[PDB]
């Protein structure tokens, strides 16, 4: 059946049913004669519901009719969401037609039961030697990607991209939560000309859209990423940011006038939180691995929405405008990045001890440097030299051509394995190579490609 | 140096005289502007109080009339409106 | 002589028949909020009329009253008078009309130069051209300072904030770059919320005694004036700037305080009884300033087609926004301004330390970012502002040193005295915008070395001689690099020949 | 030499700088005879159309009324034109 | 017609009139029996209006009628109010009888149209160091003098007075606003022994008056300033504290059902300051010149209150409470002070010069003073060795004995020209006097006074 | 607290002849305040404290660090002032401390910068030396007036 509008305040409305008709929370509501839906927030009793409008209320008046759907928002998933832009409801906001879609799935949903957990921890190998050796991700994961702007935070998304499809016949999803316009076109032909389009699902919540479309976002690129789990593959999910979300549900839970909590965050925080980082796992099935960039207020790291966010990160990845000044396009920091991986009891001790290796002499290179600053080179004991020396191997051989960047780089890609990354750090470590100079272990990918670099 | 010298000088006389014509120029378009808009403003001011004046009139002049024909012609032509 | 009775010849021929309205009556009026009853089918939105030719817009559609803010002044309206549906959203003049003018928040004119002549109308609020229908920015915006053009570069669609505390040179920034854009061929937009009416008329009077005016379009409401209409006001001065860009041109728009916006927003909503937020804002403070930035773009030649049907081919138009925000104390962590710094594509922050030790620009340059960058950028500025951000970066590592010179290292000694050089050319003054020759002559005499025997002191007087020398022994050259800011071999050594000749005699 | 060479620029810019400002002061002299000049002309055309715009009122409320109520108003403007003309 | 009171509450109180006699807002009303006026300031609805007491309510009772007068307080303008003190309605509240008032206007006002407003940059030169160097002050300027509680705000403003409105030739406006009732007598007799009196027109409304009064009195005294302002006369305008006006709209603002904003303040702190600073302005008939006291909450100068006077002024004078605690006066902040008359084309390149060397110099020994204080000065180079004793030469040179602050000090007061003050600050940034120590500056007047203070 | 504090007042003869009905001629009458105010932690920004600083003729600060080091009246000179000054004091009280607050204002600044410092001049340590002397003069013990 349907109802009538009976109060409109900003983007929040609210409809008269008859008792016989009420409309279901999360229900998903049609205003006829207007494109304008409405997403059922509260039942106020009476037959009045109150929702958040998923566009704008420009123009609408009271006693407009208003339509229930039987069912929460439905988006398109499946194979034809791959190479196209969408909005929160699923609509192709690209100028190329109807998506072919078979099936359309609910955004609301429960996260799997305990009973449909995977019996342990299995690496995804990403077939880069620096997130292999020092971040570890584990399949069903999520990644906290740190850094400012300029420093590879687009090509790194891209190659993960890349890599998944082609060495793991999995799929990916990007989630645009309070996207800008201008860099949400300039990606868009970024991924058309490195040609990783075909192998990602767009979906955009614009800044200048109302705050419920951006909270809702992130549920309807998780729907799309759930279709291609049940279908038997791993997935990875992009968040832009996931801030944003954070701050999207303290704007709606504002707007619905529920009481503020500690530094004016929404009462519901981690709850919101919760909701979202529990549906990525690894299943019986498949595995969706999440990667979202992290923005920490007034640089605060106990300020509550990092503090909520970092709960649910198994690894954190650090990029760092130092490391690329030096020249090692990947960026990512060896001393500041992490992983819950990164233990003895899960990745075997070779890998471990490989990986604290790296991170020891690097270490003390770093404060080697000051010395050699302030006191100078001739200081130096031999064996302190010996491991400068070895540190610089290790850090060039952190360095990786990839096939996204070969128009920067004037090289092919590279995409090394686990084995061949650990063999190549332990053999620097221990010495193996300590004839060869550093360069030979620049830009080459497996430890086999340095030597011959080194030949001519 | 004492004739380059004499060559910097005689371009900063040569502009400074190019400047001072130049804001001689702007400073009567200036006056010249706030004369012409004076006069519009006067013309436009005095024609309100003169349509106000015109409508008052209006108002009484339409009364008698307006009482015996209009009544029955108004209320028959809102039926048809 | 006579027009009075022509004009009345006109009158005679409007409207005298009945038309159906649908209305309301005034139920109570507080703080310039006038609550009806009726107007049942009154749009979210919609403008109300009142007697006395006084408007109203439609903003709590609630179900038993409509809570409605007044456009103008509301101490003259009262209980029991009627209020009437428009049928109509606000709209505003738009056209080359409007340039050379000062108008208030709803296109009245206020200079006094008489009425306005636009040939169109259009709506304050509107949505900003989707995804798919821009371009990426790569044409420059010139401000006419070296420590922005060079280190901070603006492109045509981008929107760079201009973040910093009370009293810093803001509004003197942003003039400039408005100034500088008399013969580039972007049109200009400036809007003033909250102001006191002398200062607005102090930046008109200098936009005219600096030949500015007449490419700029003048938005004013100041701070006598509705909460409603310093709301509206950017919106307003948004629709005008979009004119020229959905018709294939390009405009320039300054928003000189958002955060007074914000506050009479806030007024609004808590005098509506809206539920309150961090520092008593509404929950959608967040979806005003972006709703308004997103609009700031440059839109592909696709869109300029399909809006011109066709009359306008092979052209991309655009909108360049450069809005202002006020800190207290430094803190760049108050809501509004964190809301406007997460929205906007770069941020050039101003600071009180740097203009009271004599930097006038008082640009940050360690923390002001583009993320455009290099795109904004002519060839010859590319390729000169490089150097100038390592020596810039090298003098802010090397900054305690100053009172050890002595004991330092004879390379950091080097490197010291030419971070210290570099950080003297990057003072400018007020009023003088420098173009891309001008600004090339400076940065190439820096970069390369031409300055390491020239005392820090001396640093300015032989940057203002070097360009007066250039002006006169070298005008062809200055005029060539004018054309499209181009570099080559040719021009490199036409420029170090020049300043070669220029220490040899002056 | 480079005494006297600083000394010639330096003079050049003081002489620069009172050219423009008597420039200025000569601009706003004719400005202000200009303004007091084109008051007075104005001035004395107001008298002029004050008088005839009296007259004219009271012909241009019966033209409104005088197209539709016109034919009716033949009559009433005639007692209503010489009435408001005297009563104003 | 006529209005019963039906609730009191504090200051604020209803009256219900006839709901075909609603008065209109800004409305002055009157009590029958009882001497009291209110102002209608919002219209509830149902023939009710709701308004503030211009007197006290401890007599008021519900039930007593009330009586519409049909228009806002008129209070006497002109020639008459020369000579007299005067409360928020106009009674006058001196023993001399009743005031020959020819006209009365209404307190309310619209500001000066835009095409109203006149530029003007004549210098008035005030006497004091610190002001006429760094906050030169112009005719038909604003002048505000920002400070918290015992830092100088009424003295400074009563030499300013001494110093200009004694010899200005035209009339004057002083409005006393939420002031101490002693301050309001010593004035009083000093510009009736002074013979001056005769030239000003005083208006009070101290601290034990209600808020009503506290909130309208600044509208009495601004419209008899635009009454003489409108004869195309020269005024001055002289307000003790325009804080108490935002106060007293605080404390009235909960009873009158506005929902609070920051810090505590009314929701319209912007637009009712926005409303009375725009009149304070010199038109193209005649010009006002005001100076106004502006209090410091807790001395925190981004508080809303002081942080939205800012951008109404012309002139900015910063007091200091550190400079004060060092018994340094006029304690005013060299770095912190602003004007628009600061510019190289209005005061000349001399003048520009010598305000931002003494800037500078006081800049730099503000980053070296924690340096002294942890390691000692003999750590420092030979050139911040210099600039330390010149900087606290420059500091002391600042102070200056005034003739409204002999009962303070005991000393004699003193007048600086500008002339000379840019000759003292020059001569110590130059060196002139590097031998002469850092006490011989403190407390002075002109630079010969150092040189024979020195020697004693 | 402005409607109790305005109060506190010093009034004319005609204002006590009229009242009394002619019984007091040529006699003024007053009445003095001496309000306290505690503070938390010496925290002035309080909304209470901020309000009756803001009302009074003057105030005399007492601080916790100078009452733990041994000066019991334990008055920060220059944070306390009275507005009143000179009027409020006898012609020999009022001619012997004269700037003797802004000297020890001044005295309080000079001690801290010249803590670590090698030998000033005689200048400074002539000041020095007599802001030691009046700083141990102004100790008082309780229930010990002085005429
Ligand atoms: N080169 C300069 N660049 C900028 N401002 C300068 C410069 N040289 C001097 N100034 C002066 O610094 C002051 C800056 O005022 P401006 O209005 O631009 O600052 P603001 O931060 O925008 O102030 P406000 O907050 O009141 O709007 C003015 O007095 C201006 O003339
Ligand atoms: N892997 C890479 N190989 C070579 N250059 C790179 C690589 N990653 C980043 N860069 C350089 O850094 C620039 C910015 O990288 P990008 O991924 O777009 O960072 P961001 O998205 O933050 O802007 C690139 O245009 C390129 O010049
Ligand atoms: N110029 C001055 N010279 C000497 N003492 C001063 C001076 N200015 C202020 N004072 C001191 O402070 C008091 C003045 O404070 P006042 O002007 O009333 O401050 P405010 O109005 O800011 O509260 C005087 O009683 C005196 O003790
Ligand atoms: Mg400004
Ligand atoms: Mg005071």
């Amino acid at each position: 059946s349907s109802g009538r509008i009976v109060q409109i305040i900003g983007a929040v409305i609210d409809v008269e049913f008859p008792r016989d008709a009420v409309p279901s929370i999360y229900e998903a509501l049609k205003v006829q004669g207007v494109e304008t839906t409405l997403e059922v927030q509260q039942q106020l009793g009476d037959g009045v519901v109150r929702s958040i409008a998923m566009g704008s209320t420009e123009g609408l008046k009271r006693g407009l009719n208003v339509d229930s759907t039987g069912a929460a928002i439905s988006v398109p998933v499946g194979k034809a969401t791959l190479g196209r832009i969408m909005d929160v409801l699923g609509n192709p906001i690209d100028e190329a037609g109807p998506i072919g879609e078979e099936e359309r799935w609910g955004i609301h949903r429960e996260a799997p039961s305990y009973a449909d957990q995977a019996g342990g921890n299995e690496l995804l190998e990403t077939g880069i030697k620096v997130i292999d050796l020092v971040c570890p991700f584990a399949k069903g994961g999520k990644v906290g990607l740190f850094g400012g702007a300029g420093v590879g935070k687009t090509v790194n998304m891209m190659e993960l991209i890349r890599n998944i499809a082609i060495e793991h016949s999995g799929y990916s999803v990007f989630a645009g939560v309070g996207e800008r316009t201008r860099e949400g076109n300039d990606f868009y032909h970024e991924m058309k000309d490195s040609n990783v389009l075909d192998k990602v699902a767009l979906v955009y919540g614009q800044m200048n859209e109302p705050p419920g479309n951006r909270l809702r976002v992130a549920l309807t690129g998780l729907t799309m990423a759930e279709k291609f789990r049940d279908e038997g593959r791993d997935v990875l999910l992009f968040i832009d940011n996931i801030y944003r979300y954070t701050l999207a549900g303290t704007e709606v839970s504002a707007l619905l006038g529920r009481m503020p909590s500690a530094v004016g965050y929404q009462p519901t925080l981690a709850e919101e939180m919760g909701v979202l980082q529990e549906r990525i796992t690894s299943t019986k099935k498949g595995s969706i691995t999440s990667i979202q960039a992290v923005y920490v207020p007034a640089d605060d790291l106990t300020d509550p929405s990092p503090a909520t966010t970092f709960a649910h990160l198994d690894a954190t990845v650090v990029l760092s405008r130092d490391i690329a000044s030096l020249g090692i396009y990947p960026a990512v920091d060896p001393l500041d990045s992490t992983s819950r991986q990164l233990d003895p009891l899960v990745i075997g001790q070779d890998h471990y001890d490989t990986a604290r290796g790296v991170q020891y002499v690097l270490q003390r290179y770093k404060e080697l440097k000051d010395i050699i600053a302030i006191l100078g080179m001739d200081e130096l004991s031999e064996a302190d030299k010996l491991l400068v020396a070895r540190a610089r191997k290790i850090q060039r051989f952190l360095s990786q051509p990839f096939f996204v960047a070969e128009v920067f780089t004037g090289s092919p890609g590279k995409y090394v394995s686990l084995k061949d990354t650990i063999a190549g750090f332990k053999g620097i470590l221990n010495g193996d190579y300590d004839h060869l100079p550093e360069q030979a272990f620049y830009m080459v990918g497996g430890i086999e490609e340095a030597v011959e670099k080194a030949k001519k | 140096i004492v004739e380059q010298a004499k060559k910097r000088a005689n371009q900063i006389v040569d502009e400074a005289r190019d400047q001072a014509r130049t804001e001689g120029e702007r400073l009567k378009a200036q006056a010249q502007a706030e004369i012409e808009q004076e006069l519009n403003s006067v013309k436009d001011a005095l024609r309100a109080q003169v349509g106000a004046l015109a409508v008052t009139g209006a108002e009484k002049i339409l009364g008698a009339s307006i009482d015996a024909n209009a009544h029955e012609q108004l209320v028959s032509k809102l039926a048809a409106e | 002589s006579e027009i009075s009775e022509i004009i009345k010849g006109r009158i005679e021929k409007l409207d005298v028949a009945s038309q159906a309205r649908n209305e309301g009556t005034i139920v109570s009026v507080s703080d310039g909020i006038v609550r009806i009853y009726g107007l049942a089918d009154v749009m979210y939105g919609e403008m109300i009329e009142f007697p006395g030719g006084v408007y109203g817009m439609a903003l709590n559609l609630e179900q038993d009253s409509v809570g409605a803010v007044v456009l103008g002044e509301y101490q003259g309206l009262a209980e029991g008078m009627n209020a009437k549906c428009t049928g109509r959203i606000l709209e505003v003049p738009v056209g080359p009309e409007l340039l050379g003018r000062v108008v208030d928040a709803l296109g009245n004119p206020i200079d006094g130069k008489g009425p306005i002549d636009a040939k169109a109308t259009d709506a304050v609020e509107k949505v900003a051209p989707g995804v798919i229908w821009r371009k990426s920015v790569d044409q420059p915006v010139q401000t006419g300072y070296k420590s922005v053009d060079a280190m901070i570069p603006v492109g045509r669609g981008q929107r760079e904030l201009i973040i910093g505390d009370r009293q810093i040179g803001k509004t003197a920034l942003a003039v400039d770059a408005i100034i500088n854009q008399k013969d580039s061929g972007i049109k200009c937009v400036y809007v003033a919320i909250g102001q006191k009416q002398s200062t607005i008329a102090n930046v008109v009077r200098k936009l005219e005694e600096n030949g500015a005016l007449a490419n700029t379009i003048v938005v004013a409401a100041s701070a006598s004036e509705s909460a409603a209409l310093q709301y509206l006001a950017p919106y307003s001065g948004c629709t005008m700037g979009e004119y020229f860009r959905d018709r294939g041109e390009d405009a320039l728009i300054v928003y000189d305080d958002l955060s007074k916006q914000a506050v009479a927003y806030r007024q609004i909503s808590l005098l509506l009884r809206r539920p309150p937020g961090r520092e008593a804002y509404p929950g959608d403070v967040f979806y005003l300033h972006s709703r308004l930035l997103e609009r700031a773009s440059r839109v592909s030649e696709e869109y300029v087609e399909k809006f011109t049907n066709g009359a306008v081919t092979g052209k991309t138009g655009s909108l360049t926004a450069l809005p202002i925000i006020e800190t207290q104390a430094g803190d760049v962590s108050a809501f509004v301004p964190t809301n406007v710094i997460s929205i906007t594509d770069g941020q050039i922050f101003l600071e009180s330390a740097m203009f009271n030790s004599g930097i006038r620009p008082a640009v940050n340059a360690g923390i002001s970012v583009s993320r455009v960058g290099g795109a904004a950028q002519t060839k010859i500025i590319k390729k000169l502002s490089g150097g100038i951000r390592t020596a810039l970066a090298q003098y802010r590592e090397l900054a305690a040193f100053a009172q050890f010179a002595s004991d330092l290292d004879e390379a950091t000694r080097k490197q010291l005295e030419h971070g210290q050089r570099v950080t003297e050319l990057m003072k400018q003054k007020q009023y003088a915008p420098m173009s891309i020759a001008e600004m090339s002559l400076s940065l190439y005499a820096a970069e390369r070395g031409f300055l390491q025997d020239v005392e820090i002191a001396k640093v300015g007087s032989f940057e203002q001689a070097l360009i007066s020398y250039f002006q006169r022994e070298h005008a062809a050259l200055l005029a060539k690099i004018n054309e499209k800011g181009d570099f080559n071999d040719e021009i490199d050594a036409g420029i170090k020949a020049g300043i070669e000749k220029f220490k040899a005699t002056q």
